[PDB]
């Protein structure tokens, strides 16, 4: 009982933090908008995938494969699409000047 | 057909070697539904569709 329990609360932590999370704009020279604080994301999302892998060893990960492994799917992705837009945004930033 | 028949091996070789191929595959498949007989267990094997 208290051995799944912290499935929930861990895995609403995923949902809480998510869809109350904010990508930062800051204004670029009055042209558009810029994403900053990049190491807090990345230490954030890794750290997610870190705790679902401890969820993965745990014998009471059975009644909740569907939606952990959800989670992994959007976590990943975010992965991917932030690794190259961090780069892309790079390289826009030095070639515009 | 295939294991009934013992002719098959010697006329018709190397399909017969690609039905135990498939057979092991589906034998394995088979044996990963009969410990977990729950249908939403089955449903949730990687890549079982």
């Amino acid at each position: 009982a208290q051995g799944e329990m912290a499935l929930e609360e861990f895995l609403k932590q995923i949902r809480e933090v998510w869809n109350t999370y904010e990508l930062d704009l800051v204004n670029y020279q009055n042209k558009c908008r810029l994403i900053r604080g990049w190491d807090d994301l990345f230490n954030k999302v890794k750290e997610h995938i870190n705790s679902v892998s401890a969820m993965k060893l745990s014998p009471y990960y059975k009644v909740f494969e569907e939606d952990a492994l959800s989670w992994e799917d959007k976590l990943n992705r975010i992965m991917a699409l932030f690794d190259v837009w961090i780069d892309v945004q790079r390289r826009w930033v030095y070639l515009e000047g | 057909i295939f294991t009934g028949s013992a002719d098959i091996k010697h006329l018709l070789p190397v399909e017969t070697q690609r039905f135990q191929s498939i057979s092991t595959e589906f034998l394995a498949l088979m044996k990963k539904v009969s410990k977990s007989p729950l249908v939403m267990d089955v449903l949730n094997i990687q890549g079982v569709q």
